[PDB]
RNA sequence: ACUAUUCCAAAAGUUAAACUUAACAUGGACUAGCAAUUUCGGUUGGGGUGACCUCGGAGUACAAAAAACCCUCCGAGUGAUUUUAAUCUAGACAAACCAGUCAAAAUAACCCAUCACUUAUUGAUCCAAAAU
RNA sequence: CUGACCGUGCAAAGGUAGCAUAAUCACUUGUUCUCCAAAUAAGGACUUGUAUGAAUGGCCACACGAGGGUUUUACUGUCUCUU
RNA sequence: GACGAGCUACCCAUGAGCAGUUUAAAAGAACCAACUCAUCUAUGUGGCAAAAUAGUGAGAAGACUUGUAGGUAGAGGUGAAAAGCCUAACGAGCCUGGUGAUAGCUGGUUGUCCGAGAAAGAAUUUUAGUUCAACCUUAAAAAUACCCCAAAAAUUCCA
């Protein structure tokens, strides 16, 4: 049988209807000269593209 | 050889996305411009980058006026 | 001179800000800044 | 548990680095006893610790 | 790993009511001389040498974008003065991925801005720390 | 013309004997002399030795060499020039 | 992991061989046959021969030549030291096994008919390779799209 990528399954999380979702990047540092704003939105999730979340969803 | 040294810098697409007879929305983009080549109308909104923006649903119109000023409105 | 990054604490105990100083400048900097927590502007002097 | 024990060596005992195998073997030295039982006195080259334990398992 | 050391242990002695010695063999770390594994960029009017590698602005790139050359001018990894950017709901620009801009309006509490021509002036993962 | 001598900077101390266009000299086919009717080679000297040097030795040296070069004589199908 | 010093390099043990001539005592010097080497020239160049033959040349009592019995091997040995030799190719032998090592390279990949039909956007220890855009193909649906004049800012938009 195959073997699900571990990488994938951590920081990514696949709904019942097979839309992925994922964290902002930028977050974790360096967040100094950054606006409170941006910070804010990159505390938020976003979907994945489609291209990729099917490249996703064959490694799950 | 070349004691000269210079990079390149990738293009912010500087220009006007919408055009005057076109049905827009609120909160879209209207022109993205450095400085000011034009000014804010009616219903318009200005930006830090200096854009205007729609500020209400309407139609896009351009108007000159001389008193030497390019007013961009709105109209719902 | 150079560069020092501080933070800008309340006196509740917890620094909400992050800011810089020249390092010319000796004295803490001590500013009225707005606490979420209490609702309201209180003073900020600056820790490390 | 003690004859032959071939284990790994590490640098800093924290390896992102190379591991290379080293031997372990126990300490000989002689030991005499004697044997009521038997009527003969005995010589074991075996384990010290072991004989620690031996002299409380009298 | 091998050839020589510094210490504590194995093995022996010493005093008072905690300290000194190494003949053979064998250990734990440790200090030197010996040995053991690999790496050895790219762009390039061949290569090497030299130069360059990320970013911003002004031409090449005539009235929305974008567009190269070892084309051509200047600038940055910041500098300083005062007030201070609290929480989140629409809707758009740009965009292969990832990073970047504008922001009506609602609520809580008051009632960001100037220079370095205007913009530049930074760094995506995992791992450490003043402490959450 | 040259500099026995003097002054000065620098360095740990600044090449002594001897040798030298050399298995070393770039300029170079250095200049002069010998050798030849002609000598970028060879030999003998001169020395501004690019970039000789005293045990990675220096300078010479009888004899020795299937080592590396130069000049007369002798003798030859090497050659004129082949049969 | 093993096989190899019957080739060759060195060494151990045990044997053998090296005319003649001039000469003062001289296994002493020089010349010169055997024997041991391969200076030059020529021939030979799928050969007589995968190291030759002919002329010539060196050593030839010495650090000499040679028989037989032995020793030293590849994370090495040996080497009067050339990066040489170790069974005709040694910058590190050969055999077997790991092993169908790895090759983004190069050389290759076989019957018929029909429809449609590609030459460059940014990145990459990247340029002879990859990952999604710029395209394309199959099978279905919901839309509409273009050539686009004057209202306006070669185009960007729209009858």
């Amino acid at each position: 049988k195959r073997k699900t990528v571990k990488a994938v399954i951590y920081r990514f999380l696949r709904l019942h209807s097979g839309l992925w979702l994922r964290r902002k990047a930028g977050y974790k540092k360096k967040l100094w000269k950054k606006t409170a704003a941006r910070k804010r939105r990159l505390r938020e999730f976003v979907f994945c593209n489609k291209t990729q979340s099917k490249l996703l969803d064959k490694m799950t | 050889s070349s004691k000269n040294l210079g990079g390149k810098s990738p293009g912010k697409r500087f220009g006007i996305k919408k055009m005057e007879g076109h049905y827009v929305h609120a909160g879209n983009i209207l022109a993205t411009q450095r400085h000011f080549r034009w000014h804010p109308g009616a219903h318009v909104g200005l930006g830090k980058n200096k854009c205007l923006y729609a500020l209400e649903e309407g139609v896009v119109r351009y108007t000159k006026e001389v008193y030497y000023k390019t007013f961009v409105h709105v109209v719902p | 001179s150079k560069t020092i990054l501080v933070k800008m604490m309340s006196q509740a105990g917890t620094g909400f800000s992050f800011n810089t100083k020249r390092s010319r400048l000796r004295e803490k900097l001590t500013l009225l800044h707005y606490d979420p927590v209490v609702k309201k502007k209180v003073l900020f002097v600056e820790q490390k | 548990g003690e004859g032959w024990v071939l284990g790994h060596r590490y640098v800093n005992n924290d390896k992102l680095s190379k591991r290379v195998r080293k031997v372990w073997k126990p300490q000989l030295f002689q030991r005499e006893l004697y044997s009521e039982i038997l009527d003969k006195r005995f010589t074991v080259t075996v384990t010290m610790r072991t004989l620690d334990l031996i002299d409380q398992a009298c």
